[PDB]
């Protein structure tokens, strides 16, 4: 049970202890970037991708192979999302909740394209460089073989989350119809699922099955193919010690956070800017290392990534939704977040050295 | 060797 700090050099050592000498050349034109890099890497052997990376990007003055590489990661991480590849989509407006497009099958060769990205992420992490694709946190849980919780459902599909909340909070068969490009199929949630009816005792089991299905619907093989290519280069077992939020910070890297811009673009409900709690809140957020501030930002928004322009342009489901605090819950409770709303529920805590504790615990030991 | 650990630590010190 060590710190994120320890987990990096023990993981970063784990990469180096398998790094190969020499180098590997990658000749690409920024026009044919995708189709070059794809045909490049997929025709290559996996572990050659641990050698020094030389990215020959045809028509160059560049010689700082560090800059072209880091540049290449940024540019390719964006370009894989190109909708003419039919690979990804977003559940909400304004590019919210990046998820696999279940119609990738339209490309009979798509599974390889996903395998490729697995190889690519592994390269990006094995060579300790950063990207800007903007994956969901549940994505990382699947990479960690963690099951995603109901809180995750709140983040990605509010109406679907708020549906099941009703079922658990009141009192069907084990199937789920799914329209795949017109044609619809009835997925048996279990064996004989079409015949078995929902009971109060079966609901406990039943609710889980949906929670898992919502994530693993029509993306079961795209995921299985993706994970194979990543495993082919770097074992997922290497990430056994990490969690969802630690992992995202590895792939995107840490930034300094504009502490001013945060306070200047934070909106409140029930609370006001000159409340005891908030004037304490920014007290705690100041005597804080950058490591936690992102972890906090991760806790509330569901992503360490900042979109263009700062906290002002912060997006949730249903459109822009700036950083928001609310006087919610009992002060015998922890403060909890609503990442679809980019909203923090903060109880009226009667002491500074109580808020400080209660806050950090929510960030540390909850999601 | 152990120079690997003596380079992993430097990778964390730098990156984070
Ligand atoms: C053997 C050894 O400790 N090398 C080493 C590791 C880490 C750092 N710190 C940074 O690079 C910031 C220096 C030297």
């Amino acid at each position: 049970d060590r710190s994120f700090r320890w987990k990096y050099h023990q993981f970063r050592f784990l990469c180096h202890s398998n790094a190969l000498p020499s180098h590997v050349k990658i000749s690409v034109s920024r026009q044919t970037l995708f189709e070059d890099s794809f045909q490049q890497i997929m025709n290559m052997k996996p572990y050659d991708l641990r050698r020094r990376l030389y990215i020959i990007m045809r028509g160059e003055e560049g010689l700082d192979y560090g800059g072209i590489a880091r540049e290449w990661f940024f540019l390719l991480s964006h370009e894989v999302l190109n909708p003419m590849y039919c690979l990804f989509e977003y559940a909400g407006k304004n590019n919210y909740c990046l998820q696999i497009n279940p119609a990738s099958s339209i490309n009979p060769d798509h599974l390889t394209y996903f395998r490729f990205i697995g190889r690519f992420i592994a390269m990006a992490l094995y060579h300790g460089k950063f990207i800007d694709t903007g994956f969901t946190l549940p994505f990382y849980k699947r990479m960690l073989n963690k099951r995603p919780t109901l809180k995750d459902l709140e983040s990605i599909d509010p109406e679907f989350y708020n549906s099941i909340v009703w079922i658990k909070e009141n009192n069907l068969y084990f199937i789920q119809d799914m329209e795949i490009l017109g044609k619809v199929t009835t997925h048996e949630l279990k064996e004989g699922g079409e015949s078995i009816r929902v009971t109060e005792e079966n609901k406990e089991e039943y609710i889980m099955l949906l929670t898992d299905w919502r994530f693993t619907r029509g993306v079961e093989e795209q995921t299985k193919a993706f994970l194979d290519g990543f495993n082919e280069v770097a074992p997922l077992e290497w990430l056994r010690y990490f969690d969802e939020k630690e992992l995202e910070l590895m792939l995107c890297g840490m930034q300094e956070i504009d502490m001013s811009d945060w306070q200047k673009s934070t909106i409140y409900r029930h609370y006001t800017k000159n409340s005891k709690q908030i004037q304490w809140f920014w007290q705690v957020v100041k005597e804080m290392d950058n490591e936690k501030r992102i972890r906090l930002l991760q806790f509330v928004t569901g992503t360490c990534r900042l979109p263009v322009g700062g906290f002002a342009e912060l997006i949730g489901s249903n459109g822009p939704q700036k950083f928001c605090i609310d006087k919610v819950g009992k002060e015998t409770w922890l403060p909890r977040s609503h990442t679809c709303f980019n909203r923090l529920d903060l109880p009226p805590y009667k002491s500074y050295e109580q808020l400080r504790e209660k806050l950090l615990y929510a960030i540390e030991e909850t999601e | 060797p152990a120079t690997i650990m003596c380079r992993a630590a430097a990778d964390t010190c730098t990156f984070f």
